[PDB]
């Protein structure tokens, strides 16, 4: 569990992390082509 | 009321077949003489009280 | 206590999984679009994020994707979303509930338990270890370098309890469950014996591990249907079809198969080798101790007269079946019911015998 | 009866006394001297069955439960409640709490294995307010598969550590086998 318990954690920091720029830079790949 | 008689003249009307509905908003139809299209809905009707197997002003 | 730690970790996934402009990007891409649509059929594609479709209509036009979704999400001749201007492909879709796997997959419960089939045995762990095995426990054959049973056959009388047994693993099976009869398998439209065998085929090699089941295999050969075409030399590529369905090329992958015959004389050879069909099991007609295993279990769930002895009945027919014995259980149902009694007796039970099966 | 009881501080000795008035308080019908005697309880019923008293009085504290002697005890019922189960995790957690650098060493020196004291391990040295070792000295010694050798290598791994170097050391001893716990070794 130890092992495991720093296993649930450090996937939260990402999860954690992910949201946090995902806040910040808020189509064209395609729409520009589109 | 027989002044806005050029009403009729606005467009038609097409029945359509609904083939079913869906997510993201948008009834699947295939409406007579062509085919399937999926599109949106009234706003005065649900999604949900939209069966399958029906007739409806498009 | 790491526990909590774990589960409010499991927690914080399950928020930011949630927490899940690009409004306007969405707009734009619901923009991009047009209210309606219209739907259209694939044809050929190109690298070009277009290809020609197809339509009812058929405008066949060349149009792109509007890309974010994918053209490798879908095959050449198949419907997608297109605009009414160009007919632009807008999307990709989801090939409707079809009719087929509806029909060939029996969701609901099959009723009946592997403690419902009394007087058997071998023949049953024979079938489940065969296959029931390897789907739950599959853990030995990654050891022994084997594999599984491939198909398995069933036949016998008419009564054995072939059809139970497919019953009965259903009741406790836990994959895709095809009951197509072969009867089914002869339509009245030149070339259908083989568009049947690969839509039930190519049905249970989409539902991931399947168990395809065909009761009556013998039906495709031990009958002429009037309404039919060609009389035998159409039946024959049917059973080709499934031969070489059942068999070769591809990899077929994890569609176990199950075939329930009462004449294994009328099989092609080609059905019945190994590969194809492997385990070969027989439904023996009781006795004197399955049947009281069976009449046991028959007359064990209802209100039996006490009084009776299940024996006068075994030793009653010549070679009854499994079957049979069932009818005389329900026949004094009837005879219960009509003379309006709960509880039954002898005689309608005997009438019941004499009323069934001489009769 | 309660003279001999003065004294609570003890790691076991204070056990049979807090089990049996607690009992005899238990049997007796009170919530009021049966918990006097269940922080005091550092073995209540371990080995025999707990009345309605381990699972209320000990998690009642257990709870509440820089360190009591009170509490401390209470648990080691628990701990060991949790050790007479040999698995898994909960009064261990209990135990990281408590910075004190005698149970660590106290609590399992035999027992468990596999899995087992895999994730004791992580647990011994890291969690604590201090950092402790001695089981994987202590416990560690036993390590029959290979004293140690199973267990510690799964520890060995993990931790992206070598304080379990000597671990694997201790126990490899073919060259060869330990020529892998070389580069287990080196791979730190
Ligand atoms: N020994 C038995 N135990 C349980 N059910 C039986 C037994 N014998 C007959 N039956 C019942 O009678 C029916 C016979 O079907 P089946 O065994 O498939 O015969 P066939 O293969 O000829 O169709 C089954 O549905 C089953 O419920």
């Amino acid at each position: 569990q130890v092992e495991d318990d720093i296993q649930q954690l450090l996937k939260k920091i990402n999860e954690l992390t992910g949201i946090k720029e995902s806040d910040t830079g808020l189509l064209a790949a395609d729409k520009q082509t589109l | 009321l027989r002044e806005e008689l050029q009403l009729l003249q606005e467009q038609g009307s097409y029945v359509g077949e609904v083939v079913r509905a869906m997510d993201k908003k948008k009834v699947l139809v295939k409406v007579h003489p062509e085919g399937k299209f999926v599109v949106d809905v009234d706003k005065n009707i649900d999604i949900n009280d939209v069966t399958p197997n029906c007739r409806v002003a498009l | 206590l790491e526990r909590i730690k774990d589960y409010l970790l499991m927690e914080e996934e399950f928020i930011r999984n949630q927490e899940q402009k690009q409004e306007e990007e969405r707009s734009k891409v619901d923009d991009l679009r047009g209210t309606p649509m219209s739907v259209g059929t694939l044809e050929e594609i190109i690298d070009d994020n277009h290809a020609i479709v197809s339509t009812s209509v058929g405008s066949e036009h060349y149009v792109s994707i509007l890309s974010f979704v994918d053209k490798d999400l879908l095959e050449p001749g198949c419907s997608v979303l297109l605009n009414h201007k160009v007919h632009a492909v807008i999307g990709v879709l989801m090939d409707d509930t079809d009719p087929l796997v509806t029909v060939m997959k029996v969701e609901k419960a099959p009723q009946e338990t592997y403690a419902d089939i009394g007087g058997l045995d071998n023949q049953i762990q024979e079938i489940k270890e065969s296959v029931e095995l390897p789907l739950t426990h599959p853990e030995y054959y990654e050891e022994m370098g084997i594999k599984p049973p491939k198909g398995v056959i069933l036949y016998g009388p008419p009564g054995t309890g072939k059809t139970l047994l497919a019953k009965a693993v259903a009741n406790q099976t836990s994959a895709t469950f095809l009951r197509v009869v072969g009867s089914e398998l002869i339509q009245k439209y030149l070339g259908d014996g083989p568009k049947l065998v690969r839509e039930l085929f190519r049905v249970a090699e989409e539902h991931a591990p399947s168990i395809v089941f065909i009761d009556e295999i013998d039906a495709i050969g031990t009958k002429r249907y009037d309404s039919n075409s060609g009389g035998e030399r159409e039946i024959q590529r049917t059973m080709l079809e499934l031969l070489n369905q059942l068999d070769g090329f591809d990899s077929r992958g994890d569609v176990k198969v199950i075939m329930a015959t009462n004449r294994i004389e009328t099989l092609d050879p080609a059905l019945i080798r190994p590969g194809r069909i492997d385990r070969k099991i027989e439904f023996p007609l009781p006795d004197e101790k399955t049947k009281k295993r069976i009449f046991q279990i028959h007359t064990s769930r209802m209100t039996l007269a006490d009084d009776v002895t299940l024996d006068d009945l075994i030793m009653a027919k010549d070679d009854l079946s499994g079957a049979d014995i069932k009818a005389i259980c329900t026949e004094a149902g009837l005879m219960a019911l009509r003379e309006r009694r709960m509880k039954v007796t002898n005689e309608d039970f005997k009438k019941s015998k004499e009323n069934v099966l001489y009769k | 009866l309660k003279e001999i009881y003065e004294n609570m501080a003890p790691g076991e000795n204070k056990r049979f006394a807090a089990d049996i008035i607690s009992v005899l308080a238990m049997t007796m019908s009170g919530e009021r001297e049966c918990l006097k005697y269940r922080l005091v309880g550092s073995q209540e019923e371990l080995a025999s069955w707990g009345h309605e008293y381990v699972r209320h009085l000990a998690g009642e504290v257990a709870k509440e439960w820089v360190q009591r002697e009170p509490l401390l005890t209470l648990v080691k019922e628990i701990v060991p409640y949790n050790m007479a189960h040999n698995a898994e995790h909960e009064a261990c957690d209990l135990l990281m709490e408590i910075e004190q650098v005698d149970m660590l060493e106290k609590d399992i020196d035999e027992n468990a294995y596999a899995k087992v004291c895999l994730y004791l391990t992580s647990c011994v040295n890291y969690v604590p307010e201090p950092e402790n070792s001695a089981l994987l000295r202590c416990a560690l010694g036993v390590f029959r598969k290979f004293s140690r050798f199973p267990e510690a290598l799964r520890l060995a791994l993990m931790l992206n550590d070598m304080e379990l170097v000597e671990d694997i050391f201790t126990s490899c001893k073919d060259v060869v086998v330990q020529k892998q716990m070389a580069f287990m070794l080196g791979r730190h």
